[PDB]
């Protein structure tokens, strides 16, 4: 297509609206209403361009370049003077009822309506009347409310509502008493609520998290990182000012998680700025804890870790893959165990064959909206793998999409395809113990236990395809819906079977790969997604090692006389008092480790590692794709005394100093080549991110702003003289603001997205090659392993239907997106978000029990009685109780265990 | 059509002649704010060009600038040749009254140039600095060492990918060994200077402690007898990195660094610099903005003129004159402080117009040191301006006709006592100087000492006169332009209006947006023509700041016009320059 | 829009009306006498397409309002100059094309009629000099001219 803008000739894609085609150029329109991710309303009416019906013609007519597509021989013009004074009018409107808050409200130097009424030319106000105004609403702990800046541009309720699949925001009201909210004070219980603080484009919804310590975004210093709060890997810019991490922005990867994060990774950076974290190494002697710096804990470590006749080093799915390496170095590969448990490290072994060995493609987070139908076997998606869900709500869109692009709709005219689709929609059929997030746009939901969820997956794929194994004992009811199942998914051109370890059952993994070769097998585009639990569960998965098991029985046998515990508490992967008996029976206990956790009373020694704010490293997520993570700050910086290194550095040098007794510490190319070498199965980590050689014509990238304030006054109180710089050999990021951060640089890694005139999070569409799609030059991170050309074989090992034994209760596993996570319960913000710690009961298990809902039963397991009020969770099935994993108390290695003497207290 | 639009300058006679010349696909016309046209010639016929340019019916006979730019972050380059790096060169013809601004591309492998020293000999301190700040090599040269940085220094300050800042790099550090290897790098040597060098030519070392206001330098001197045979000045002891801290600043917050340029001059050195900032952002400023910075900049011409009188009479013997004229210079600063708040550095011209509005009872100030001046500056002449012994030692010292001060770059009191009537308020005016009616005093054809004084003498009393026009008539209405782009906006507009407080709040914070374009002011600064050729690559930063001064013409004409003279005749010439060490090395 | 008396031969057509600068509409005409003012009865027409707006787009929404406290001030005779060029600005960015419907060129034909037609009511209205600003101690204004 071909399009005149001012007299200059362009060609674009015809498919687009006029306003991502020009803003795909570089040129700039004024626009609230319009997003990306949500399509074109003409709501603000703010990007009026005019429109000419030939090249000889001059009067015109004042069109929407979000409403209008950009056709081939159009001919429009953005300078014009009757479409600059509209938009100049549109923002004087805007500003008739603006309050006077500026400085006092959170969206100040970030805001998309500063940047408009500036680029605009609006700047004399002759508005000479009141301003209407607003009350304000409790929308809980993470979004604080402020309806007086709202514009009426409609971004968050249909975020929220058509996008998010929310449905406790709305608007309300009448002509310019329109209200956006919910319809009465409490808590916004959607997983991707935070979102709104960067899709509306004004201050009325804010990060209260970041509102606390507040700090604008030009003093902040930023980094391009990944979030550690699960297995997805979505690509954060974490920001921070003053030695604290100050907040969390989605850092835009087309391929991952484009405009949007979850509220867990959003908000649960907290545990980066507890006090109780170790900031240096502390050696215990008797009950006296000498602190020492970096070199004699070194010393002391390896005169500690020579003496000893075998030295084991348990690793953690917390750590990087560098990190874990270097303990695998340090103690030896026959001496590295995985710091998970035997039955998780057998599910995230079984994912990564099924992935990387079953012929069937692993799409990406962004590649998941494409798929036809979508079957959800086991995993709670929401609570555990929440942007994969946002991604199958897109997905089930997708017909209404298609629908209609079948009665020539653009794609971008949001609201015709929402009305030609009303409720169609592609199937969705998740699996549970009990209801889901998803439910309210699933095609069918099977409330089931994980034996019955995994006989249901593998009759799906004995009914798909004959060669697989049969299920024998489906009830008539049961395979009707199986029927239904395979009727939907046999017609669908592309399916998609998401399955994890989240569900604690191998068999579910096994039925869904079933399932997937049954669908490969008669020619259709399967993909398959496996969701692993923590954010480096794949990397430590293909790494491998030992279970913690097996480390556990070579402490109690005292062949390892010497302990080295990477990043892990060792208690949410075996029970507590087994763990403490181990750790207190080795002589030597070292923990390295950025948190205060409770096996470092009795550590011997603890090396206070790096936080993911405060180290490099490589992460590999549930898709494959290993993605390097930057330091933001220097710890150092501000208090001197502290001594916080990454944790490969700390195990690199320790290895150094046990075998010539000189201390090396590393730069991290080293170590990134070290496992490339090593470990072939890692060796796409070398061309996740470019070395620290990288420059963008000579000069470094620039973690903070141009407009970096207070370098002389920072550090002033404790001390006149300005510091030195921290410098940085390990990446091509610098500790400062004499950097490259232009939109044009050749580089994939964006700490943060800034351009002149373009201050709001609107500034990604500079940074892409077209807006909403992917970045200019490559969206960073590399799959590690590529599509096999030959898959398995089908799983023969069918299991018997669950039976509810007397006496025993099968502990169901229920996640939760504020609590499962190791991390995220430390965050403070979270405990007001984090559910109280309950017990799901049947209602014919508690009638026969003789318990009501809320009364408290206790039940022992390996010996710890321990007491919880009971929730009546009526989809549960009989014959099992209903544990929160991960929460204070409860393991995750919890889930699919039994229970005994479970009875009131 | 507004004085700011962006022109490419085609119907310029000098573009005709260049293209019957040298043909249409020789050069590039690039259409640029800077009010001169520019044109990219290829390397290799830049000397046959300058020749031209030489030989032309009315020539362009001054080099007024020569200096380069780092292109490699540049993204707004459309119409513009591909380069890495630049060198700009521009030409003054003050027959014509109009000037050009040849441009070379360069690689960044082959960063050479023909060397322009042949035609235009300040090209040798130009290309020394071009080489210093941004390595561009120049053929040909007869020395090209470094002029503003030790010659123990690596890498070149003005490259894009060079860090700006000193805590960027390790803090100072004085170690006993870092003191004899700085000491041991500040030692003369004759060969490597130059020099060519009897058995009794001896060498003096001027500075570089100075005891004088003009800034801290060294002139080495090669002496027979009491004869300077050669010397060559020595410089970079005062270099603040102001053009890096311009491509560090934003728009708005560059103005104090502008300030301390010619730290006696004041808002004469802020004026180019938002005129240039003005025609950017394409903001035509009412008449009493105009008015107003008329009037500040001729208080601190009378200030820096009053101290140039008072420092060359001291300088001769005197030293009664610097109480007088540093009492006046009280009675300035009176004004000064009740206008602007500040003395010396007032930083109180403002994209779009000045920071307030003049308080009530400037006039009754004004008033004061209008009758005060001029009995003053008769007692100044009577005491001690007029005496014999002065005359002796200022007049005939340090002599030099039209050709030498064309030839170098030579401009303000120097070049006009050539009788060059070249003015930039009367050729080129700027800031509503057309509406004053004052004149330009020329001198009868050599440049003495004394007759620079003589003619600042008359440059002041030309200003008393501007500064009673100013007082008579000063027009009701704003101090600050209506634009959108004005820096910041009017104050109390910004405490009661949302839209000026975005404005303001975007504009103090992250700066405000020029688009991409590039602009050029020369002004007639106090003590010479003082210029800004700002680039914008539409960002809130200046891409390129290039600050011309006159002082590093006059200190590079130096040896030329003091060879074959008497030490104190280099005393007497110092004095009677009129310079400061900021101007020369900013 | 409002017609005069020099319209009233004419036939009741669309292409008739609309050639005279009105619209047929639901052919319902509704005839105002000499007692009423016009700035009264054009409030009142923009005080019902205000308050009936959907408040979907920012023109009707954010501008009818602004109309009618423009013409509320002329009512009771607080008028201040630019408020009729800012009305006559109001009906041309709110004419077909600029809103999302057809709601606001329709609330603003019976305003431009009656500028058109009636400005004399109007120019009644402006008594008062204009001021959006307020003075504060310790800052100079920019007294713009
Ligand atoms: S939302 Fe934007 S325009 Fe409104 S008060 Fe906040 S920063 Fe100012
Ligand atoms: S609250 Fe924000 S996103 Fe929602 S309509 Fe108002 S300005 Fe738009
Ligand atoms: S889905 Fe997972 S990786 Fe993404 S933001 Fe949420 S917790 Fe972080
Ligand atoms: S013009 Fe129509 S769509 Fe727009 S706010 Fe008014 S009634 Fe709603
Ligand atoms: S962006 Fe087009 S009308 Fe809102
Ligand atoms: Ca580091």
């Amino acid at each position: 297509a071909t399009i005149h803008v001012d007299g200059k000739e362009y060609e674009v894609n015809g498919a687009d609206n006029l306003l991502e085609a020009c803003l795909s150029l570089g040129l700039d329109i004024p626009y609230f209403c319009w997003h990306p991710a949500l399509g074109s309303v003409g709501a603000c009416r703010q990007c009026a361009v005019k429109q000419y019906q030939n090249a000889e013609d001059t009067r015109g007519r004042l069109v929407m370049s979000c409403m209008t597509p950009a056709s081939d021989g159009t001919f429009i013009s953005i300078d014009d003077e009757e479409a600059k004074q509209f938009r100049e009018s549109v923002v004087e409107w805007l500003m008739t009822n603006h309050p006077h808050d500026c400085p006092v409200c959170e969206e100040g130097g970030n805001c998309h309506l500063q940047d408009m009424t500036v680029m605009t030319g609006h700047s004399f106000r002759r508005y000479r009347f009141t301003k209407r105004t607003h009350r304000n609403q409790d929308l809980g702990p993470f979004i604080s409310h402020e309806m007086n800046r709202c514009i009426a541009c409609y971004r968050c309720v249909r975020y929220y509502k058509d996008y998010a699949g929310g449905t406790d925001l709305g608007v309300y009201g009448a002509h310019d008493n329109v209200y956006f909210g919910r319809p009465e004070d409490g808590t916004l219980e959607s997983e991707f609520s935070g979102n709104l603080v960067e899709i509306c484009p004004t201050g009325v919804f804010t990060d209260k998290t970041h509102s606390e310590r507040y700090n604008r975004k030009w003093d902040m210093q930023f980094a391009p990182s990944i979030c550690q709060q699960c297995s997805i890997g979505c690509n954060i810019s974490p920001g921070e000012r003053y030695g604290e991490l100050r907040r969390i922005e989605n850092r835009y990867n087309g391929t991952v998680n484009h405009y949007f994060l979850c509220d867990r990774g959003r908000f649960g950076y907290g545990y980066v700025n507890l006090k109780d974290r170790p900031r240096q190494p502390v050696q215990r002697r008797g009950d006296d804890f000498i602190t020492l710096n970096a070199e004699q804990a070194m010393q002391g470590a390896a005169d500690i870790l020579r003496q000893s006749k075998k030295v084991i080093g348990i690793g953690s799915p917390r750590a990087s893959v560098e990190s874990n390496f270097a303990l695998r170095e340090l103690v030896g590969e026959e001496n590295f165990y995985t710091g998970i448990a035997h039955g998780e490290q057998e599910r995230l072994q079984l994912a990564l064959k099924v992935l990387r060995e079953g012929g069937i493609y692993t799409p990406a987070l962004r590649e998941i909206e494409s798929y036809d139908a979508v079957l959800v076997l086991g995993e709670d998606v929401t609570q555990t793998g929440a942007r994969v869900a946002l991604a199958v709500r897109q997905a089930v869109k997708g017909k209404a999409r298609e629908m209609a692009a079948a009665q020539k709709v653009a794609d971008w005219q949001i609201a015709a395809i929402l009305n030609i689709g009303q409720r169609a929609k592609h199937p969705l059929f998740v699996t549970n113990v009990d209801d889901t997030r998803l439910d309210d746009i699933a095609a069918w939901t099977y409330r089931a236990p994980v034996e019955d969820q995994a006989r249901l997956g593998f009759a799906i794929a004995h009914a798909l395809d004959n060669s697989a194994p049969a299920v024998d004992g489906i009830e008539p009811e049961l395979q009707s819906k199986i029927d239904v199942i395979v009727q939907a998914l046999a017609g669908a051109k592309k399916p998609l079977i998401i399955s994890g370890t989240n569900a604690g059952s191998l068999e579910v993994i096994q039925a869904a790969a079933n399932v997937a070769k049954a669908l490969k097998g008669r020619g259709a585009d399967v993909g398959i997604t496996m969701i692993a639990r923590s954010v480096n569960s794949m990397g430590l998965g293909i790494m491998g090692g030992g279970s913690l098991e097996e480390a556990l029985t070579e402490l109690e046998t005292g062949r390892a006389d010497a302990v080295v515990v990477l990043e892990n508490d060792l208690h949410r992967h075996a029970s507590a008092t087994r763990v403490n008996a181990a750790l207190a029976k080795a002589p030597l206990v070292m923990v390295v480790d950025h948190q205060r956790t409770a096996i470092m009373e009795n550590a011997h020694l603890v090396l206070s590692a790096a936080s993911f704010a405060e180290s490099d490293g490589t992460v590999i997520n549930n898709e494959g794709r290993a993605q390097r993570f930057f330091q933001v700050y220097d710890p150092a910086y501000y208090d001197s005394k502290t001594v916080m290194l990454e944790s490969w550095r700390w195990l690199h040098s320790l290895h150094s100093t046990l075998l010539s007794r000189e201390v090396d510490w590393t730069q991290l190319d080293h170590v990134i080549d070290a496992v490339v070498a090593k470990i072939p199965e890692l060796a796409g980590i070398k061309d996740a991110a470019p070395d620290a050689t990288f420059r963008i014509r000579g000069q470094k990238l620039a973690r903070e702003p141009h407009r970096y304030s207070g370098r002389t006054a920072m550090r002033a109180n404790i001390s006149v003289h300005e510091p030195r710089q921290p410098q940085d050999i390990d990446t091509m990021f610098t500790f400062s603001m004499e950097g490259n951060n232009q939109p044009t640089a050749h580089r994939s890694q964006v700490p943060f997205a800034w351009a002149p005139g373009w201050n709001s999070p609107q500034a990604w569409n500079k940074f892409q090659d077209e807006v909403g799609g992917k970045l200019r030059f490559g969206d960073p991170g590399v799959r590690l392993f590529e599509t096999s050309e030959n898959g398995l074989d089908y799983f023969t090992s069918v299991p018997a239907r669950f039976q509810p034994q007397d006496g025993k209760w099968r502990i169901a596993p229920y996640y939760h997106l504020f609590g499962s996570d190791e991390l995220s319960q430390r965050a403070p913000v979270f405990q007001s978000r984090m559910p109280q710690p309950y017990i799901k009961l049947n209602p014919a298990d508690a009638a026969k029990l003789g318990v009501n809902a809320g009364t408290r039963v206790s039940f022992s397991y390996d010996g710890n009685t321990v007491t919880l009020p009971v929730e009546i969770a009526e989809g549960l099935t009989a014959g099992q109780v209903g544990l929160p994993m991960g929460m204070s108390g409860i393991a995750p290695v919890l889930a699919g265990a039994h229970l005994e003497d479970l009875k009131e207290a | 059509e507004p004085a700011w639009q962006t022109r490419d300058h085609l119907d310029d006679p000098v573009i005709g002649e260049l293209r019957n010349r040298f043909g249409p696909d020789a050069f590039t016309v690039q259409a640029t704010r800077t009010g001169v046209p520019v044109v990219w010639i290829k390397r290799e016929q830049l000397l046959e060009v300058g020749d031209f340019l030489k030989k032309l019916p009315k020539p362009y006979v001054m080099l007024f600038d020569l200096h380069g730019m780092d292109e490699r972050l540049r993204t707004h380059r459309e119409g513009l040749p591909a380069a890495d790096f630049s060198v700009f060169y521009h030409l003054i013809s003050i027959d014509r009254n109009r000037d050009i601004m040849l441009k070379v591309a360069l690689a960044e492998n082959d960063l050479h140039v023909p060397t322009f020293t042949k035609l235009f000999p300040n090209a040798n301190w130009y290309e020394r600095e071009t080489w210093d700040l941004f390595g561009i090599t120049f053929d040909g040269h007869p020395n090209l060492r470094r002029i503003m940085m030790p010659q123990t220094w690596k890498g070149h300050p003005l490259r894009k990918d060079y860090p700006a800042r000193a805590t960027e790099f390790s803090p100072f550090e004085l170690t006993k060994a870092k003191q004899d290897l700085e000491m041991e790098a500040l030692t003369f040597k004759p060969e490597e200077w130059g020099m060519k060098r009897n058995e009794d030519f001896m060498f003096l070392n001027l500075g570089p402690n100075h005891p004088s206001a003009h800034g801290a330098f060294r002139i080495v001197l090669q002496l027979d007898g009491e004869e300077i045979v050669d010397c060559v000045p020595d410089i970079g002891y005062h270099h603040r990195g102001a053009e890096k801290m311009g491509e560090r600043q934003s728009w708005h917050s560059y103005i104090p660094y502008t300030d301390r340029i010619e730290y006696l001059g004041g808002c004469v050195n802020e004026m180019p610099y938002v005129l240039a900032v003005e025609k950017l952002a394409g903001i035509t400023v009412p008449d009493r903005v105009n008015v107003i910075r008329v009037m500040l900049s001729e208080l601190f011409r009378i200030n820096s003129h009053l101290l140039y009188i008072s420092t060359f009479i001291q300088d001769v013997g005197a030293m009664t004159p610097v109480f007088f004229a540093f009492t006046d210079r009280q009675k300035i600063y009176d004004l000064v402080e009740a206008i602007t708040g500040f003395r010396m550095h007032p930083a109180w011209f403002r994209i779009g117009g000045v920071a307030h509005d003049l308080p009530r009872g400037w006039d009754r100030l004004l008033r004061e040191f209008l009758d005060w001046m001029p009995k003053r500056l008769a007692s100044y002449e009577k005491a001690a301006l007029q005496n014999t012994i002065l005359k002796g030692r200022s007049q005939g010292v340090a002599a030099y006709g039209a050709k030498e001060a064309l030839e170098w770059g030579t401009t303000g009191a120097g070049l006009r006592a050539t009788g060059i009537d070249f003015d930039v308020r009367k050729a080129r005016p700027y800031s509503g100087y057309e509406n004053f009616d004052f004149e330009i005093p020329v001198g009868g054809g050599v440049s003495d000492c004394y007759t620079r004084v003589m003619l600042k003498v008359e440059e002041l009393r030309q200003s008393l006169r501007i500064l009673e026009q100013c007082l008579n008539n000063m027009p009701e209405g704003p101090f600050k332009a209506d634009h959108p782009l004005t820096t910041p906006p009017p104050k109390e507009r910004t405490l009661q209006h949302i839209e000026t407080l975005i404005t303001h709040f975007l504009q103090v914070s992250w700066g405000p947006v020029m688009p991409a374009n590039e602009s050029f002011q020369m002004i007639e600064a106090t003590k010479g023509i003082n210029s800004y050729y700002l680039t914008s690559d539409g960002s809130t930063m200046s891409y390129r700041t290039r600050i011309r001064t006159p002082s590093y013409a006059h200190l590079q004409q130096i040896p030329a016009a003091i060879r074959g003279s008497l030490v104190s005749d280099l005393i007497v010439y110092l004095g009677s320059i009129d310079f400061v060490m900021s101007d020369v090395d900013r | 829009d409002f017609l005069t008396e020099a319209h009233l031969d004419l036939p009741m057509e669309f292409e008739s009306i609309g050639k005279a600068g009105s619209r047929l509409g639901t052919a319902l005409a509704m005839a105002v006498d000499h007692e009423i003012n016009m700035v009264s009865l054009v409030r009142n027409l923009e005080e019902f397409f205000a308050r009936e707006s959907c408040g979907w787009c920012t023109p009707c929404r954010d501008g009818l309002p602004w109309s009618v406290k423009i013409l509320r001030a002329l009512e009771r005779g607080e008028g201040q100059p630019g408020d009729i060029e800012t009305l006559e600005q109001l009906c041309r960015f709110l004419g077909p094309g600029k809103t999302f419907c057809a709601h606001a060129p329709g609330a603003v034909e019976p305003l431009q009629s009656a500028i058109k037609y009636f400005r004399e009511e109007f120019e009644a209205g402006i008594k008062q000099p204009f001021s959006n600003t307020h003075l504060i101690n310790g800052i100079q204004p920019n007294l713009l001219k």
